[PDB]
């Protein structure tokens, strides 16, 4: 009750501190000119007093909020002397009052703008963003030096509010909006200063900029711990909303320029920004990567510093080996990827076992650059001497295909698939030729595909050997619309070159390497190759889904190529024209027909 | 010190003759480069060409070589001496 | 010349071989031992005739030795008693190679110039020409004495002369059975010089004062006995014939001769400090004939040695082994045999081929054939010696072999450090000189035996420096011989040709890659810092060395690899799969050896890079590199040696 009674005497010497912040009765307004400079020494002294008075105090949070509303009428005070200097520069500033002017008319009407600062002239942060705002088409619009020499003033005006703070011994939603709103402007500030840099000028004016980077360093490293003080005190993500989108879109924004700001420093001047204020320590790191050299004095001091350094951690997974072993990857990080090859680390190491496992398994999903893989895959099954066997048909059927599929197509050696024709359906070949011509095939995830392009007889033949040797992996229907698919290429091959003389080598290719005894493959039939059983609107996105074109379009693609074998096998021929000749080739070879299933036996 | 004093030697030409005197103060052959063999009994390569020169008591009954051919040149040394050169050129 | 004694010696031995008449081999010794004590006494230093003594009665034993070889032998079938005949050998180098004073100077022309009326020295000038003259008759001087006799107005000792000449013409025939009494008689009256006491006793065969041997040698002392004998002998026989009759006699005679070993037990005691010289007693094993009985007994006593003792001994058994097949023992021959080649080590060089005529047993089995394998070093001299004196074939096929093998038991602690380095210096200092009998063997048909002996020492390097790159390069100090070795291969007749010929191709291929590969990596670690400043020259030069080192790998691969898999001889596949396994990580590093020194060119990174890291890659297909890892160890090597491209690449 006593401490809310004094708190009601001092709110209502508050507001008459504010209108002697702004004026004073006492004083002739009349005698020279807008006296802000003494108004604003008179509530500086009263200052001293309320603080020697109020020694401790304290009761619950009325003297945080006691200390709060001091920076309420505090701060605006040093802003007429930047006025003060603006009317030193004048023009500038009588361009500026006028707008200003306009706003507050546009804004609260109020005869435009008098500098009466009624209220405490709250609206002064709004005035500065909206002056922001417009910099950058009327300064951007003007030269570095014009409005980098305009910028310095604003900056070392703001740059004159902390030493307040150290001097109220500084140990609610109010604190966290005090200055919070000018953050959605700040950041137009450093760019509109460094994106001239030095003017294109650097032997002249870096000194230009390392005078002037001290503001910068010192609204950023400070503005920045006002942010994880107010999440943490206001817990509005729940709310979150536009709040929330400002902040954080705000704070990637100045993660991201604050780091480039790093780099672009004077010596050891992050570094110590870095140790000063605890935060960012991602970007404070990017600056203290050996940016400057890779010497043990300095950095084995700086180094050994962290020491609470979990964050650090992260920071190895930037682009080694040093840091006494660091607890293995960081306790083996996460998901590693590539660094999976590197956690060999002189070991087998069983996780690297399965990270070559991980690595077919990773090539599954947005994969890149097989040939460490492909190589290490191989170096993995030397390093280990159920998941052997597959992991060799693996190694052994991506490693042949892909390389001899990259050789063929850069080669070129089969000129064309003629039938296809002006149709969207198939970007394939662009996509293939972009693959095979870098980063190993692009890791060659769709191994599946890339088969079913075919330009001679001979390039087309090998698929169904991948087929029956490591065709473990899809469904039986994947495996069976493949089959299908290289037989309906066959058979439009066949009936156009007279005689169809495709199938009288291939039928003896699957023979003379002894396919069948090794691999149960499955005999391809009419019903087999007509056969669109398989043909489900989830198989075509799962299959076709890296290129973005309508399924429909290659629905009827695949229509069409269905279709007119199913309308060419007139009376069925086809049927014989392959019972006949598979039978007359595996006849003199240990090979019979099983019918029951239609396979092939001894 | 039996002082052998041998004398007589020299160089003849094939079918010439020669007179070897030994006297004892107080017959082998070498040639250059065999072994000493002995002249003079007679060797089976002199018999019937010389004349050795061995006396009972005192008597050297020095005598000579007639009918020297190229196969006796070498040098003669006396026993009971220096040697004293004896060639025969062909 | 003079120095090489030895050499000399050879020389006439070798005469002798050529010709192969026999008794030339002993008449040369005369003409060594004689120019070696003429050249210390014709001129130099007076000092040296304390070695010329040596030499001054090492020959006069091969002249006596020379009558006694060809009296028992060269029995031609010409136109009686076989013991007696020795006494007439004795009395030859017992009378002509005798010491004798010259004549006395300044011999007075009338007789007592002085003058019971002669003062004491005239007696002694009588006794010094009546010592001159009893010195001249005791070494058959008749010649000489005869006429010494009539010049000194020496009458008193002529009436001896003829009364000998009468003597030597009752020896040629082989009365005066009375005269023989009487001389001995004369030797018990009184009124005789000491020298003229002792002549008539030495004549007839009697033994005279011993105040006159006193001064006589222990040498010379041998003729007492010698003549005792022979008056005793002929007396006997003489005797026997009884030709004077009993009424001729007159005294009894000691027709008792005793054998030549009661004479030598009485010579070498009278003067035993000179009598029982080393080089004096051999004349008593000539007529014993025990070789190996007078070395062999000074090889006991090494608590407390002679030269000129094993040169005689040894040639002796040549000649001994010659003049009567097997006279020397077999025992004593081989001994002979051993102890002349060991001794002969500072002349070793030349007497290489001496040592053949007499082989015997020594020679047909691998005795004293496997001792050459032993000098047999760097010069071509002593090679090529050994090439004479009618010895090929099996011979040159033992000591060939006698040559690899001995050494390869010697290695044997070579093959222990599987697992650490050794002193491989020995090794690389005298398998140098394992190589040079192989090679001087140029036979195109005996060059399976010692082609294989290379790849014999390929498991002896083990890790670290290798002895095989050092022994490739000795095999191209001499190539070319694989031509001859095809085309004389081709002469025999073989049943297994089908594997025989193909193991000598391979090895030759492996081991022409392995040096070639070794020159390689030479070039490229001598590099270091080549060009300078112009590396264009080194952007094209390391591109090369880039090329051909991964055109190497890929062939070494397949070299080792074409023995196939399943052969009947696998101990040669088990032996160069560890060769083959050992030259596989040393290729990889040295294209990251382009990432230290040819890292200040970013141009190996991209390259050397990728070239190493599919080269486990493609080494998956062919059955995983088979396992050169198993064979070797090196699995995690290669699993750090490339992983390093993950900060550097990037």
């Amino acid at each position: 009750g006593f401490s809310l009674d004094q708190e009601s005497i001092e709110h209502d010497l508050k507001l008459t501190s504010e209108e002697i912040f702004h004026s004073n009765g006492k004083y002739i307004p009349p005698m020279l000119n807008t006296l802000g400079q003494h108004l604003s020494v008179r509530k500086e002294f009263f200052q001293n007093f309320l603080t020697f008075v109020a020694k401790n105090f304290n009761y619950k949070i009325s003297p945080e909020l006691k200390l709060d509303l001091i920076e309420k009428f505090e701060i605006l005070n040093c802003c007429i002397k930047f006025n003060s200097i603006i009317r030193q520069s004048d023009v500038l500033n009588d361009i500026w009052e006028k707008t200003l002017s306009n706003y507050n008319l546009t804004q609260n009407e109020h005869l435009t703008t008098k500098t009466v600062v009624i209220n405490s002239p709250d609206v002064f942060p709004v005035i500065f963003k909206q002056f922001l705002n417009h910099v950058v088409f009327v300064l951007f619009p003007s030269q570095n030096q014009n409005f980098k020499l305009n910028v310095t003033n604003l900056i070392n005006l703001c740059f004159y509010d902390g030493i307040l703070e150290e001097g109220e011994k500084t140990i609610p939603w109010f604190i966290n909006f005090d200055y919070l709103n000018c953050i959605n402007q700040c950041f137009f500030d450093f760019t509109f200063a460094c994106e001239e840099e030095g003017s294109l000028d650097s032997y002249k004016e870096g000194l230009l900029k390392i005078v002037k980077i001290l503001y910068y360093q010192f609204n950023q490293f400070k503005i920045w711990i006002n942010t994880q003080p107010v999440k943490s005190v206001n817990a509005n993500d729940n709310f979150i909303n536009i709040n929330n989108l400002y902040d954080d879109n705000h704070l990637d924004w100045n993660h991201v320029l604050c780091k480039v700001n790093l780099k672009e420093q004077c010596i050891q001047i992050a570094e110590f920004y870095k140790d000063l204020s605890g935060l960012v320590q991602t970007l404070q790191t990017l600056d203290q990567n050996d940016s400057t050299t890779v010497s043990l004095y300095e950095t084995f001091f700086n180094e050994f510093p962290k020491e609470f350094s979990f964050t650090l951690f992260e920071y190895l997974i930037k682009h080694q080996q040093h840091d006494v072993l660091i607890q293995f990857f960081q306790e083996s990080a996460p998901k590693y990827g590539h660094v999976a090859w590197i956690q060999q680390i002189l070991d087998g190491s069983y996780a690297d076992a399965m990270n070559t496992l991980k690595n077919i398994t990773v090539d599954d999903s947005k994969k890149g650059e097989s040939l460490s893989e492909c190589e290490l895959h191989l170096n993995v099954a030397k390093l280990s001497s159920i998941n052997t066997l597959r992991k060799i048909q693996y190694n052994l059927d991506t490693i042949d295909a892909e390389k001899n599929i990259s050789n063929k197509l850069k080669k070129g050696e089969v000129q064309i698939c003629k039938r296809f024709k002006n149709g969207s359906i198939r970007e394939v070949f662009n996509i293939l030729v972009e693959e095979l011509k870098s980063t190993t095939v692009v890791n060659l995830s769709d191994l599946v595909e890339l088969y079913s392009m075919l330009d001679d007889e001979e390039s087309l033949f090998i698929p169904l050997r991948i087929l029956s040797v490591d065709g473990d992996l899809l469904n039986f229907e994947v495996k069976k619309f493949l089959n299908a698919l290289v037989w309906r290429r066959i058979v439009l091959l066949n009936a156009s070159n007279e005689g169809d003389k495709l199938l009288q080598h291939i039928v003896k290719r699957v023979f003379d390497e002894e396919l069948p005894k090794n691999n149960d493959f499955p005999l391809p039939s009419v019903d087999l190759l007509c056969d669109k059983s398989l043909l489900t609107p989830e198989y075509i996105s799962e299959t076709y889904g890296r290129f973005p074109i309508d399924q429909n379009a290659i629905r009827e693609e695949i229509y069409e190529e269905i279709s007119q074998v199913e309308t060419l096998n007139s009376d069925n021929s086809l049927e014989i024209k392959l019972h006949s000749t598979i039978g007359s080739v595996a006849k003199e070879k240990n090979y019979t027909i099983n019918y029951e299933t239609n396979t092939v036996e001894y | 010190q039996l002082q052998l004093v041998e004398t007589g030697g020299g160089l003849v030409q094939a079918g010439g003759s020669l007179r070897l005197s030994c006297v004892a103060s107080g017959w082998f052959r070498q040639a250059p480069g065999k072994e000493r063999e002995f002249v003079a009994d007679y060797a089976d390569s002199v018999k019937g060409r010389f004349t050795i020169s061995r006396n009972n008591d005192k008597n050297t009954v020095y005598l000579q070589m007639n009918n020297l051919i190229p196969e006796d040149t070498a040098v003669y040394y006396c026993a009971a001496g220096q040697g004293t050169q004896v060639t025969v050129s062909s | 010349y003079q120095t090489e004694r030895f050499t000399k010696f050879s020389d006439t031995l070798k005469e002798f071989k050529i010709e192969q008449d026999p008794f030339n081999i002993i008449r040369e010794f005369r003409s060594a031992a004689g120019q070696l004590a003429l050249d210390l006494a014709n001129s130099g230093d007076e000092s040296n005739v304390i070695s010329s003594k040596d030499w001054e009665l090492e020959a006069r034993f091969w002249h006596l030795v020379e009558l006694l070889l060809v009296f028992r032998n060269a029995d031609l079938d010409l136109d009686d008693n076989k013991q007696l005949y020795q006494i007439w050998i004795v009395m030859v180098w017992l009378k002509e190679n005798t010491y004798v004073m010259e004549r006395p100077k300044n011999v007075p022309t009338s007789k007592w110039l002085n003058s019971n009326v002669l003062d004491v020295k005239d007696k002694e000038e009588d006794h010094i020409f009546f010592k001159y003259i009893y010195e001249l008759i005791l070494a058959g001087a008749i010649d000489e004495a005869l006429e010494e006799a009539k010049l000194s107005d020496n009458i008193s000792i002529c009436m001896i002369l003829c009364g000998i000449q009468e003597y030597l013409n009752p020896v040629i025939d082989t009365k005066h059975s009375l005269w023989r009494r009487t001389v001995y008689s004369l030797s018990q009256q009184a009124g005789l010089d000491p020298y003229e006491r002792a002549i008539y006793s030495y004549l007839s065969g009697a033994i005279p004062n011993q105040e006159v041997l006193q001064y006589s040698d222990w040498e010379s002392d041998l003729h007492i006995h010698l003549n005792q004998i022979l008056q005793t002998e002929i007396e006997n026989y003489l005797l026997e014939n009884n030709q004077v009759g009993t009424d001729e006699l007159i005294l009894p005679l000691p027709s008792h001769a005793l054998t030549v070993q009661e004479v030598l037990n009485r010579v070498a005691s009278r003067h035993p400090s000179e009598s029982e010289h080393p080089i004096r007693v051999l004349m008593a094993s000539v007529i014993l004939d025990s070789l190996p009985s007078v070395i062999h007994s000074s090889v006991e006593m090494l608590l407390d040695d002679k030269p000129y003792l094993l040169r005689i001994v040894t040639h002796l058994a040549i000649c001994l082994d010659i003049i009567n097949p097997g006279s020397v023992e077999e025992v004593d021959k081989s001994k002979l045999i051993t102890t002349y080649i060991s001794l002969l080590k500072l002349q070793g060089l030349y007497e290489n081929i001496p040592i053949y005529a007499t082989f015997l047993n020594e020679s047909d089995c691998l005795e004293a054939c496997s001792f050459i394998l032993s000098s047999l070093e760097d010069p071509q001299v002593r090679k090529k010696q050994i090439e004479t004196i009618n010895f090929l074939r099996l011979p040159a096929s033992n000591i060939l072999r006698r040559t690899t093998q001995r050494v390869f038991d010697e290695t044997e602690q070579e093959y222990s450090p599987s697992n650490e380095i050794s002193i491989s210096f020995d090794v690389n200092n005298i398998d140098m000189h394992l190589i040079y009998g192989v090679e001087w063997l140029i036979e195109g048909k005996l060059y399976v035996d010692a082609v294989h002996s290379i790849i014999a020492l390929s498991r002896r390097f083990l890790l670290n420096g290798r002895v095989k790159a050092l022994e490739q390069f000795m095999e191209r100090n001499n190539i070319g011989e694989i031509c001859k070795n095809y085309e004389l291969e081709k002469i025999a007749d073989n049943i297994s040709k089908d594997e025989n010929e193909d193991q000598f191709l391979e090895e030759i291929t492996q081991y022409e890659h392995l040096i070639k590969g070794i020159r390689e990596y030479e070039e490229w670690q001598k590099s270091v810092s080549l060009l300078s400043s112009e590396s264009n020259i080194p952007t094209l030069i390391e591109k090369l060395q880039g090329f051909s080192k991964d055109t190497f790998e890929l062939i070494k691969t397949f070299l080792v690899d074409l023995t196939s898999s399943n052969f009947a001889d696998s101990a040669d596949y088990e032996i160069l799969y560890e060769i083959r396994a050992l030259y596989t990580p040393f290729l990889l590093m040295e294209l990251h050896k382009k990432l230290v020194e040819a890292a200040k060119l970013l141009k190996i990174p991209k390259f050397i890079s990728e070239a190493l890291a599919f080269t486990s890659l493609v080494a998956n297909e062919n059955d995983k590199i088979y396992l050169l890892f198993q064979s070797s160890g090196k699995l995690k090597e290669y699993l750090d040696l490339v992983a390093r491209t993950a900060t550097l690449s990037n």
